[PDB]
RNA sequence: GCCCGGAUAGCUCAGUCGGUAGAGCAGGGGAUUGAAAAUCCCCGUGUCCUUGGUUCGAUUCCGAGUCCGGGCACCA
RNA sequence: CAGGCCUUGACAUGCUAGGGAACCCGGGUGAAAGCCUGGGGUGCCCCGCGAGGGGAGCCCUAGCACAGGUGCUGCAUGGC
């Protein structure tokens, strides 16, 4: 039965892109468009994207008719001689899956998971302590490798902050959908009456992109000036061009120095300062280009959940897709492939 | 190869060919049509079999042309003798194929026309240079 | 840039005429409590910054370098 | 759990069709399960000694309504 839904997950993209390839393949056959060196190249990449949209619709209409006509579930001669014919043609059905997973700008490299507790205090940290081992076995079942970059306890019970680094081929694309706030509803163990309580905890995901730390400001964009020193001194402060002004032309920042009585020790001391003030205003942008590059889903409040885990009535609710799984104690072991399959369709389906 | 000032020589696919992917529009840029070389053309491709078909074109500026069919390129006819599909990312001394001595004279019954020599030995030593291009060994 | 002092467990500090590596906190196990903290028992924990030398052998004694904390950069 | 198989299903009732209606005994391939395949032959209601089949236990193939669950919910419940 596991083949009627996946063969249709590329069937809604047919007319949406099929009628579009015609008003694009009909511009190339006229040379009048080639006069644009780039507008005739821009049209030839989408025209070259008629390679994943004119090959699949060819090797996908034979896997739905050559299998659903003589398929008896009663052991026969034309049935188990027809299963090895689609066993590598269903093992190949993953080629249409990875095409909605490998298309992220940076899903290749290892990812970073920050499991931080949220609403519910004492209980809510036990939730993050449970979600931590939940994602731990998951990345240990698929084969990936773990690095616990940070884990820190706290007061009563749970976990304060958990930062882990998981490697392996195409890892970020797998843990990118599990980026939000996961809600839990179960009988509170940290209560005397055992009341039914709810807990919130946040999960952030960010890949490992840039790593080096180098800012060699070659004196190529610097405009150094040498003005006459100001203040005390003697004949030498009047007549020697002591004061120096290093000017950063591509930015507008200007540093000055007059501490000493020499020019070569003051322009060098003004660079030991310009490099410093740059090492904070060139890293402030790697903190401001990365505070809106993560996303937005992080209120942790009551009403911002991506998935709900409840062991009371026993079920898991994916609020993105709408699915309701009934194995919560089973999802808490690492079985996430399926809700990640669906989160990589719901997420990259609106863009 | 024919005449000039308006011609194009391509090596069409096999089975289907009407769109723009292969070279479909390149000939319209230099003058061509859609109703002259698609269905009223595949009369030969339905006969030649499959793979590649080095049939060409000759423009006259009035839907006329000298559709001179040709024999499959020596790049493909060799994938038949050895078996490999591509050849080698870079030829030389290592290659994922093999081709014995008389293996190169098996294609001699294919390529015979316009090669230059009517005989079999004065035209095989030509393909032996093509056995050092894609790579294909010469079992000896 | 000169002169003076330092880096030793994850943290903060002691220490040897050269051959012995130590204290408090953290961390791990157990114990108590219903459960936390506090309290009690039981442990582990290091190229003594790197690079050379003398010596029978250096964490310590000299040479070089890197970083850190200070004092100095005056008269015109 | 991995693997080999069975799907009217191991069992309860009941319906419909020709088989078939107590029934006991071999062979073959497979690790086994199961699938295939070889025989004696069925008292009986009984026009009727009979050709036949009505025939009740009742086994076999096919079809239907169903069977099955140690899957969840012990803050949905009984009972203990």
């Amino acid at each position: 039965l596991a083949q009627r839904l996946e063969g249709l997950r590329g069937y809604l993209d047919i007319p949406q892109k099929e009628t579009r390839l015609k008003e694009l393949e009909r511009r190339l056959e006229d040379p009048s468009l080639w006069n644009d060196p780039e507008a005739a190249r821009k049209v030839s990449q989408e025209a070259a994207r008629l390679r994943r949209t004119v090959d699949t619709f060819r090797s996908l209409e034979s896997d739905l008719q050559g299998l659903l006509e003589l398929m008896e579930e009663l052991p026969a001669e034309e049935r188990e001689a027809l299963k090895p014919e689609l066993e590598e043609a269903a093992k190949k059905l993953d080629e249409l899956y990875h095409q909605t997973l490998l298309n992220f700008p940076h899903a290749e490299k290892n990812a970073i998971l920050t499991i931080q507790p949220g609403a519910g205090g004492t209980e809510a940290c036990d939730w993050a302590e449970m979600l931590l081992r939940m994602y731990t076995r998951f990345a240990e079942r698929q084969g990936f490798q773990v690095e616990v970059v940070d884990l820190t306890p706290g007061p009563e019970a749970g976990i304060d902050y958990a930062q882990i680094l998981v490697k392996g081929e195409n890892a970020y694309g797998l843990l990118s959908p599990e980026a939000g706030v996961h809600r839990l509803v179960r009988p509170s163990p940290f209560d005397a009456s055992g009341r039914r309580h709810t807990s919130f905890a946040g999960v952030e995901v960010i890949p490992e992109v840039d790593e080096e730390v180098e800012v060699v400001l070659k004196p190529e964009e610097l405009r150094i000036d040498v003005m006459r020193a100001s203040g005390p001194g003697g004949q030498g402060v009047n007549t020697t061009d002591s004061a120096v002004r290093v000017v950063h032309l591509p930015t507008g920042i200007t540093v000055t120095c007059q501490t000493t009585r020499s020019q070569i020790k003051n322009k060098e001391l003004a660079l030991k300062i310009l490099k410093a003030r740059l090492y904070e205003l060139e890293r402030k942008k790697r903190e401001e280009e990365l505070k809106a590059l993560r996303g937005e889903v992080r209120p942790i409040e009551w009403g911002s959940q991506i998935r709900s885990y409840v062991l009371d009535k026993n079920y898991v609710k994916d609020h993105r897709t709408g699915l309701m799984r009934h194995d919560p104690e089973n999802v808490l072991d690492g079985d996430l492939m399926d809700l990640i399959w669906a989160g990589l369709e719901w997420k990259a389906g609106r863009r | 190869m024919k005449k000039v000032v308006a011609v194009v020589k391509l090596q069409l696919p096999a089975g289907k060919a009407t769109p723009a992917p292969p070279v479909g529009p390149a000939l319209g840029q230099h003058g061509a049509n859609i109703m002259e070389f698609v269905k009223a053309f595949n009369a030969a491709t339905a006969n030649m079999g499959d793979a590649i078909v080095p049939v060409e074109i000759t423009i006259y500026a009035d839907r006329s042309f000298t559709f001179v069919t040709k024999t499959p390129p020596a790049s493909y006819l060799i994938r038949k003798a050895a078996g490999l599909e591509k050849g080698a990312h870079k030829p030389g001394r290592e290659k994922v194929g093999r081709i014995t001595w008389e293996q190169v004279l098996e294609i001699a019954k294919q390529k015979m026309p316009d090669l230059n020599t009517t005989d079999l030995e004065a035209a095989a030593r030509m393909i032996a240079g093509s056995a050092r291009s894609m790579g294909v060994e010469v079992v000896g």
